[PDB]
């Protein structure tokens, strides 16, 4: 509908694309088995990003509460931008960058910003990968490292920070972070953390040295044991004391947390991460297909099966969180019954659940006196299953724990972290895939040298940015990227492909195009999104964004041992010099679509 | 340490993995 001039020439004809395959079999990689392309998708959209962050969101905000919005969204405005980024990579024949240019020389900025937050997601999955094999590296000791503490100086009792939090807070914040006081007291690279981080970088490079041709054949092993190895943590974790009631309490969705804007923002900025819509990855993926391959089954399957996961593992997350509950609920009421025996003295066993509160009326009136000197903790379940995990803590603090109740704790653990680990190698894939290729097409390196050369130098490039991390400091840094900063840009994207594919390339075109290659021209409900619905949703939760999450101070909980209630999170303001640091990783790709077009709208008047 | 004894061999059968993956490259060549 835009004035745009000679779009042909500049891409691909219809009539062309009958000789873009045999033709042009060599030059560009293809997709030996529609397998391995489907596997790739479902491990890059079913990877970290959708089995990661949705839990956590989900065990804040509400448990019910925020699936709802999440599934209206998923389809109101993740399916359309899913089959719109497939059916444009399969057309034109080319990755994010290419695609973008193709259609308009100043929508370059868009795949440039895309190629910037790939990069950013991949530094940050990367770390959350070394993570996850820093604990898969100690999980191989009976006594798993993180059951117990360190004895005292003298050998007596334990580590004030491990006697006074818990064994598997202390193996996380002091034995794996060795995490400072604040984000401004910076740390040191602690060695072993940066070692497990190498390992991490390593294994990505050995699995994407060679483009595709190395990636696929990774994706057999990557993308079918994460979930062969998450139906039986289901079983388990069904199978636990107490797992029906956090089960329930994750179905129990107060109404009022569904009235609240901030829970549809963390629905609709979660909806672009579960799918990784606006990396660019998926562009490249789909270009390697046949011309005529149904990309519309594609998409409705991913999402289906996307959709599906999302809460099959919200019931894997949750049995678990109702299991820890209800034992904390149990250790609760047998230490308040002790407490009462003790004392009065009560013969072991009088005093039980059926008759705690009989009992301690009845005592106070024996003894009033004697009776007042007795502290009792309050036992609830519901409250410990409304207890909301820190950032990262639900994985290597409130799963870590129950693996150590779980018998044979180092089969459990081994298989849990390399579950993870498989689908965060997976969704790294993806998420490499969308900075390699622009890197290529920008045509940097001097083409003569191969593929592996530009491939090890991004690796080794993330592997220097991501010492940061490394810090003691370096979990705050990381919990920054959790801030809306990293949602900024990829809303601003992924509006702006939907708004060049319509209203500039013209869904006209897209229409008869898409009609060519699958056979059927898209029905109203794919007209009705892609026109309306979805670029108004996409753009009012943006302008939400602005209202609600931008417009909220930044605040980090900190673990000070030495601070008032020390086992308790610790919220503080960031302080103000951390706020250039949001405005650059939010506003660098979010400025860069805006920032080249205008470039390309003043040298070449 | 047996996790640092674990991340040594992790890391070795990675590298030696990379060189032969390096190595098919020079043969594709
Ligand atoms: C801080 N943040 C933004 C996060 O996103 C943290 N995510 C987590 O801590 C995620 C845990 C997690 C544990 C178990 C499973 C299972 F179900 F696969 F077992 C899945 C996810
Ligand atoms: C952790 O950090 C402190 C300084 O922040 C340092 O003295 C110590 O050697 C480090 N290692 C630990 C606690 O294992």
């Amino acid at each position: 509908v835009l004035p745009n001039p000679g779009l042909d020439a500049r891409i691909p004809s219809l009539a062309e694309l009958e000789t873009i395959e045999q033709e042009e079999a060599s030059s560009r990689p293809k997709w030996d088995n529609k397998a391995q392309y489907m596997l790739t998708c479902l491990g890059f959209c079913v990877g970290l990003g959708n089995v990661w962050r949705f839990p956590y969101l989900c065990q804040s905000h509400g448990g019910g509460a925020f699936m709802i919005p999440f599934l209206i969204l998923l389809v109101l405005e993740g399916i359309p931008l899913l089959y719109l980024e497939f059916a444009i990579g399969q057309r034109l024949r080319r990755g994010s960058l290419g695609v973008w240019s193709s259609i308009h020389p100043a929508l370059k900025g868009l795949g440039l910003a895309s190629m910037l937050t790939s990069f950013m997601v991949g530094l940050y999955y990367n770390t959350i990968i070394s993570w996850i094999m820093w604990y898969l590296f100690n999980s191989f000791q009976e006594p798993l490292p993180w059951s117990d503490c360190p004895l005292n100086e003298n050998q007596t009792g334990y580590v004030d920070e491990c006697a006074r939090s818990s064994p598997v807070d202390y193996f996380w914040y002091r034995e794996t972070l060795n995490i400072s006081t604040s984000i401004s007291d910076s740390g040191s690279i602690q060695w072993w953390m940066l070692l497990c981080l190498a390992c991490a970088w390593s294994v990505l490079y050995m699995c994407t040295i060679r483009g595709i041709e190395t990636t696929g054949k990774a994706v057999y092993i990557t993308s079918t044991l994460p979930y062969v190895v998450l139906t039986i943590f289901l079983i388990r974790g069904l199978t636990l004391k107490g797992a029906t009631n956090g089960i329930v309490f994750l179905f129990t969705p107060n109404v009022t947390e569904l009235a609240q804007p901030d829970t549809w923002l963390d629905a609709g900025a979660q909806v672009f991460f579960s799918f990784s819509l606006a990396f660019g990855g998926l562009i490249s993926f789909s270009s390697y297909n046949s011309v005529h391959n149904n990309c519309e089954k594609d998409s409705v399957i991913v999402s289906i099966i996307n959709g599906f996961t999302s809460v099959y593992v919200a019931i894997v997350v949750y049995s678990v969180i109702g299991f820890r509950a209800t034992q904390r609920y149990d250790d609760c009421f047998s230490t308040n019954i002790l407490t009462l025996i003790n004392g009065f003295d009560l013969p072991e066993g009088n005093v039980t659940q059926e008759n705690f509160v009989d009992m301690q009326q009845r005592c106070n009136a024996s003894d009033p006196a004697a009776y007042a000197q007795l502290v009792f903790q309050t036992c609830d379940i519901n409250a410990f299953l409304s207890e909301a995990v820190e950032g990262t803590g639900l994985a290597f603090i409130v799963f870590t724990e129950a693996i150590t109740k779980m018998p044979l704790s180092p089969l459990w653990s081994v298989l849990f972290f390399i579950m993870l680990f498989c689908l965060g190698l997976s969704s790294m894939f993806g998420n490499m895939e969308g900075v390699v290729v622009p890197l290529q097409d920008l045509r940097v390196i001097p083409p003569k040298w191969p593929k592996e050369v530009l491939t090890g130098l991004i690796c080794l490039g993330t592997f220097l940015i991501g010492f940061i991390f490394t810090l003691n400091s370096g979990q705050y840094w990381l919990s920054l990227l959790d801030s809306y900063a990293g949602s900024i840009p990829l809303l601003i994207i992924a509006f702006c492909e939907m708004f060049s594919v319509v209203y500039v390339y013209g869904v006209d075109r897209f229409n008869k195009d898409i009609e060519f290659m699958i056979g059927h021209k898209p029905n109203i409900f794919w007209q009705v999104t892609w026109r309306v619905v979805s670029p108004l949703l996409m753009l009012i939760i943006f302008l939400f964004f602005f209202v609600v999450e931008v417009s909220q101070e930044l605040t980090y909980s900190i673990w000070d041992p030495g601070y008032e209630e020390f086992p308790k999170s610790q919220k503080i303001s960031y302080p103000n010099w951390v706020y250039v640091v949001v405005v650059i990783v939010a506003g660098v790709p979010s400025l860069t679509i805006p920032g080249y077009a205008i470039y390309k709208l003043i040298r070449n008047h | 340490s047996i996790w640092l004894i674990v991340f040594g061999v992790v890391m070795g059968v990675i590298v030696v993995g990379i060189v032969i993956l390096i190595f098919t490259g020079i043969r594709d060549r």
